């Protein structure tokens, strides 16, 4: 199929659950069309190739233009093999530098996918109904349920699991026991201070 | 198995600036028209009168062909 | 994983046209659910069988002959925890395999969607989820003896 | 108000489902996500011979 | 240069409350954002000048752990009660405040006497609540000023209970570090800052009193639009009279606007028939333009 | 041995030393081990991964992408994909994935001009491939054809 | 160099034939960034036969995998060399150990 | 083989056969469509 | 902006039946001339839609009486 | 009184070497010390500006994965040998030195020409080796100023102009202690001691100096607000 790419996937920590990491080298290819209409549109480029020119010199107005088009627009990321339904979920794209995907660390159990060599395909849905079932169908934050079982697939694992477990814990005579406190914040504002463990 | 790869030649690329162009179904026809008789070295092979007998709509007279000819004209390549 | 690509890919030619095409087909058939025992250990309890389905008769109270469950009822946890209550080991509820509808299945007779906590709505292809989750685990099983 | 394993995070994650719905739900689990990463962090937690 | 910085130009604030605040600060230079934050962080919390009570003394209670008759909190939960309390002196460094209550109800802070330097910030904090009519609740606070939090186990005559000394205004302070750019420079920092403070004074001045510490501290050290062409005017193109009188009945004076006009509308234009169309055709194809061109925003103020 | 070479150069025996954390100055709550690793850069860059495409060459025969990144062909949309996209209940996005972005022809252009033009709406026709299988059916002696 | 090995480098990178190794004896006459000269003793040398040695080294030329090959001299000049002493190293080579 | 020996008609119900002619598979948002293509058929 | 669809859903009842209005009203909007009835903050038509079926201004039937009224005032006023 | 905070200046400078010193500042109130030494030990490892070199010609190559004849190291070899060279400017922001050498032996830093306004702090630094008698060496080196970490990459070149990546960032290393100052009859009071590992070409105060005045120009941002 046309409008594809694939790359190697990295991890975005700081992403959201409905985001991932694009690089904008991929991007201005897989929107092509779409710069060229958002190009022609408010008079920077008169003619179609006037607007392919700009974008093969790679202006510094072509970068906003995809800005502006990649706004609210669903990107479908797909792993082989495609075992279920979850292995094709629609993101919303943030233009990242490099070459490497972002992916957000809770949907890779979905994808069965690790950070040691895995690639992924995404690809760009063009009508507008394709969009929207994008939006309402495949869109992770609609995947959060097991439709094998019920069961659900954004559980949390590893430095996750292993910093809330740790902060969560009691020692018999730790730094600043037996104080009562006002709230959480008062106790934020003692552990952040270095006066209670 | 061998199939081969499409390749671009001169008039697949000016037809495909005549669809991203807004030229009207007469306008459209007519440049359809004039890129078909157009040779390898850019350069017109046929009259205008050849085109408008070969367009077939009797109430266009030959400014229009000319207009629609003088916006090919500035297609890429230029001349 | 070629074995298990292969079956999966059995598994989806065979149930690819099955749709949920209708709202009730009005049969009265059923399979009788009861807990899942083997030897002296219970492998399966009734709650995690009935939950998220339908039932296709009256359910009585054991030491009575009162209706306890109305029938055409889509047993959610309430439902369960009311039959766990006045110990019930048998509920017949209904399923796709006896159902009367033509070419496709009815949304009473499969039931809960088990993606959202509601009631499968028409058009689903319910066979490409189901040969879907039926394969995927493959991998997780065994080939060799 | 206990240790936190795996285990009740899946099920403080299913109550919260359960009692309030999808959006709760979703933020919690970004917030989650967030502590969990900022405290191991803070841990320094490592692997030795001993 | 190389001396030159960048400095932040989208300063935004966004007022959660009247003591609850979020602002944003970009672009920052790459790690300028942890730098600036951890700094100002480190200085709310633990070196911000203030006022706190200290240590109070009531009169039935001569023990720490001791059970008063006719109020239904315990004594810690009153001395919680008494570590929230944010009063404002102007006066001096220590004051005493006499409370003194009778009757049923919530004993709460505009119950404390009143006094010309001490001023109550929250006169309806809850400090305690009296169920029985024939009790009565007396104590007498003390009030000092400080910097930061001061534990009472620290610390560590008769009927004297220590209480925690949060002299700082700063409640809670936050921040976080995001991606932003320049058109050019992709890697900056985003600063945005979540305080609250306890009422005593804005967030803001807050920040900017930390900010003022900060440089204090340094004082030792530091020395001292469209294609040109759719702009321009009809005249430009070499038409003739009729069509560039009928340009100008339609209020058509710049090449933008005659290129965003259809054929169709110009058809129905009176006095226009064909072969004026068609030379304005023929006029805009030898510049590359044409009739149904769409522009998002056309007139640019100009 | 280890911990007697370690004693030698004046180092923690049992190999882990305080850090502390560059973004606030704070030190870790635990010893962190660290030590010297070798390290290989193996020849899987991502320089040779990555690839994208719009548009651009295509088969003679079945009128579809090429493939391969020398060839800047598309990406496979497989079977399972296929069915990945028809448990969702995605008819458009699959109908758009079979006609528009592959081998039917007149689809192709029409959707880039409506893209163009700022109408994202797509007229799906015939696939090519469809009538090539017609064909090769028919050159065996069977009459196969459409109807109605 | 691996800084933590298991003594198996020497093997690998001279049973590789990626380094240059002296054929005889000698003292390195000449060295450069592309060649060797070793002088050879005058008791490895054959009768009527002006004893030397010389060794052209791989510069910067392509692998199948579209990597470099590359050989850089080990030794100085004046210095003493024996049969079978590392010349030149190949690439990932260290002094005559593998160096990946 | 068979089906030309016996001369079967196909009517396109399923899901593969609507994807080999590119069609809307009668599932999911494409069940509106086929509904009202069996109403006016 | 965008993270959840479920109060549309609630809305329509239908996930597949919310893809297709949607997609009416957003066509409506985008290649038509209509106005959208929530205030627009940079978003597109898609999300427009969903915000305007999320408070119960955008449904079928209304759709349907739209066009019905537009369509009579336009045969009305063409005379 | 209590909003009344202690100044801190600088007290004593120890130069332990020509690359290592020591910086201690006192008095500092309690917190103060890892509030400053963070921020300062951030600003010194970011953002110093320095000296380096982004350009080179030599007279008999044409790229860098060429050799020469009599110089026993490769072009390559030569550019990363340049890149580690350490050169204080004292007039301008861009400067050309030159090089020639002749004869066996290793061909070092103080073989460049000496300039009236660049100092080379390491003479000793050795740039290649020359392994024939009849082998001569001269090159031409650009000096340019800047700060951070520019890749020869991102930033007509005739043939033969070799770009060499430039590291303009003088500072090696920064580490600092907080200690207990006895200061009047307070027992209350820190001071902070700074260790720094340099190149050579910033000298210890005016660095501090200069990260002091880029904090307090991105502090003056919140201060007004
Ligand atoms: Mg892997
Ligand atoms: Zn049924």
């Amino acid at each position: 199929v046309d409008y594809s790419g694939r790359s190697v996937i990295t991890v975005g920590p700081y992403l959201r659950l409905h985001q991932c990491g694009l690089p904008k080298k991929m991007a201005l290819e897989l929107f092509k069309p779409f710069i060229y209409g958002k190009l022609e549109l408010r008079g920077l480029a008169t003619t179609i190739k006037a607007a392919k020119k700009m974008v093969e010199r790679e202006e510094a107005v072509v970068w906003d233009i995809l800005d502006e088009v990649i706004r609210e627009h669903p990107v479908l990321l797909n792993r082989a093999p495609t075992l279920h339904r979850l292995g094709i979920q629609a993101f919303e794209p943030v233009l990242i530098e490099g070459k490497a995907i972002q992916l957000h660390p809770l949907v890779c159990a979905a994808y069965n996918a690790d950070f040691d060599g895995d690639q992924m395909a995404v690809h760009v849905p063009l009508t507008l109904e394709a969009q929207l079932e994008a939006r309402a169908l495949m869109m992770s934050t609609n995947n959060i349920l097991s439709p094998a079982n019920g069961e659900p697939i954004i559980v949390p694992s590893q430095d996750v699991v292993l910093g809330l477990y740790y902060m969560t814990r009691d020692c018999v005579n730790a730094k600043g026991e037996g104080m009562v406190l006002t709230g959480p914040k008062e106790a934020e504002r003692l552990y952040r201070s270095g006066l209670a463990s | 198995v061998y199939q081969g790869e499409t390749t671009q030649t001169l008039q697949d690329y000016l037809m495909w600036q005549v669809e991203l162009t807004p030229f009207s179904d007469t306008d459209r026809a007519i440049a359809t028209s004039i890129v078909d008789a157009v040779d390898e070295t850019g350069y017109l092979t046929v009259p205008l009168e050849d085109i408008l007998e070969s367009i077939g709509d009797e109430e266009i007279d030959i400014d229009e062909v000319e207009a629609v000819l003088k916006r090919i004209q500035r297609f890429d390549p230029v001349g | 994983t070629a074995n298990s690509g292969y079956l999966t890919r059995r598994l989806v030619d065979v149930a690819q046209d099955l749709v949920v095409t209708e709202d009730d087909c009005g049969t009265h058939e059923g399979i009788m659910m009861t807990p899942v025992i083997e030897g002296g250990d219970v492998k399966e309890p009734l709650r995690d069988r009935v939950l998220g389905r339908v039932t296709a008769e009256d359910v009585l109270k054991p030491g009575t002959a009162d209706i306890l469950v109305p029938r055409n009822t889509l047993l959610h946890e309430q439902w369960c925890d009311l039959l766990e209550e006045n110990s019930v080991d048998a509920v017949k509820v209904r399923s796709v395999v006896s159902c009367d509808t033509d070419f496709g299945v009815c949304a009473h007779c499969y039931g809960r969607d088990l993606a959202r906590g509601h009631i499968i709505n028409k058009g689903e292809a319910i066979g490409v989820i189901a040969a879907q989750s039926i394969g995927e685990p493959g991998t997780q099983l065994t080939m060799r003896t | 108000n206990q240790a936190l394993g795996k285990k009740a995070i899946s099920k403080m994650l299913n109550t919260c489902y359960r009692i309030l719905g999808l959006k709760p739900t979703v933020i919690f689990a970004d917030q989650i996500m967030y502590t969990g990463f900022a405290y191991a962090a803070r841990s320094g937690a490592s692997v030795g011979i001993d | 240069s190389v001396t030159e910085f960048l400095k932040p130009r989208l300063v935004d604030i966004e007022q959660v409350s009247s003591t609850h605040a979020k602002v944003t600060l970009e672009p920052l230079e790459r790690g300028f954002g942890h730098t600036l934050g951890n700094a100002l962080r480190r200085i709310l919390l633990s070196s911000m000048p203030g006022c706190a009570v200290t240590e109070v003394e009531i009169d039935g209670v001569l023990h720490e752990y001791s059970t008063k008759e006719g109020v239904q909190e315990d004594i810690l939960e009153i001395l919680l009660n008494l570590k929230g309390l944010a009063v404002r002196v102007q006066g001096k460094d220590e004051v005493i405040l006499t409370l003194n209550k009778s009757g049923i109800g919530p004993v709460t802070a505009a119950d404390i006497t009143h006094d010309g330097d001490v001023e109550i910030v929250k006169p309806q904090h809850v400090i305690c609540h009296l169920t029985d009519e024939n009790a009565s609740i007396s104590m007498r606070i003390k009030v000092q000023r400080g910097r930061g939090y001061v534990p009472a186990s620290t610390r560590i005559p008769i009927g004297r209970l220590l209480v925690d000394a949060c002299y700082s205004p700063v409640e809670r302070i936050a921040y976080n570090v995001e991606a932003a750019r320049v058109e050019q420079r992709t890697d900056l920092d985003k600063l945005v800052i979540e305080m609250e403070t306890n009422g005593t004074i804005d967030p803001e001045e807050a920040i900017r009193r930390a900010a003022t510490i900060l440089a204090e501290q340094l004082e030792a050290f530091v020395d001292l639009e469209f294609d040109p062409i759719l702009l321009r005017p009809v005249d430009d193109l070499e038409l003739t009279v009729r069509s560039a009188n009928c340009l100008k009945a339609e209020a058509i004076h710049y090449i933008g606007d005659l290129v965003q006009r259809t054929e169709v509308e110009l058809l129905k234009t009176p006095n226009l028939g064909k072969k004026s169309l068609t030379e304005i055709k023929d006029v805009l194809a030898s510049r590359g333009l044409s009739l149904g061109m769409r522009l998002e925003n056309w007139p640019p103020a100009s | 041995e280890i911990k007697e070479l370690l004693k030698l150069g004046d180092l923690p025996t049992s190999g882990q030393i305080r850090l502390y954390d560059g973004r606030t100055g704070e030190q870790f709550e635990r010893p962190v081990t660290v030590g010297y690793m070798y390290m290989l850069k193996l020849n899987h860059l991502v320089d040779d991964k990555m690839h994208a495409r719009s548009t651009g060459s295509y088969s003679l025969v079945t009128q579809q992408p090429l493939g391969g990144k020398a060839q800047f062909g598309g990406q496979r949309f497989g079977e399972m994909e296929v069915w990945a996209l028809e448990a969702y209940g995605a008819a458009y996005t699959l109908q758009e994935m079979l006609t528009v972005k592959s081998d039917d022809v007149n689809g192709r252009t029409k959707m880039y001009k409506n893209i163009v033009d700022g109408n994202h709406q797509m007229e799906p026709g015939m696939p090519e491939s469809f009538n090539v299988l017609l064909k090769e059916i028919r050159s065996l002696g069977i009459n196969i054809e459409l109807e109605d | 160099k691996p800084l933590v090995g298991t003594g198996m480098e020497r093997a690998v990178a001279v049973d590789s034939g990626v380094t240059a190794v002296a054929k005889r004896g000698g003292v390195v006459q000449y060295v450069d960034a592309s060649r060797i000269v070793i002088k050879v003793n005058e008791d490895e040398m054959y009768p009527g036969e002006a004893g030397i040695d010389i060794y052209n080294l791989t510069k910067y030329t392509r692998s199948n995998q579209n990597t470099c090959i590359n050989q850089m001299p080990c030794v100085s000049l004046g210095e003493p060399v024996e049969r079978g002493d590392v010349l030149a190293d190949g690439p990932s080579t260290d002094l005559g150990e593998l160096a990946l | 083989t068979e089906a030309a020996v016996a001369g079967k008609r196909d009517e396109l119900r399923g899901l593969k056969e609507n994807v080999i002619v590119g069609r809307l598979i009668p599932a999911g948002t494409g069940y509106a469509y086929h509904q009202d293509r069996m109403r006016r058929r | 902006a965008r993270v959840t669809v479920q109060d549309a859903v609630e809305k329509i009842g239908n996930r597949f039946d919310l893809v297709l209005v949607a997609a009416r009203r957003a066509r409506q909007m985008q290649v038509g001339g209509k106005d959208p009835l929530v205030p627009e903050e940079n978003d597109k038509t898609t999300v427009i839609a969903l915000r305007e079926i999320e408070e119960g201004l955008i449904n079928n039937q209304i759709l349907d009486v739209r066009e019905r009224q537009e369509q009579q005032e336009q045969e009305a006023a063409e005379l």
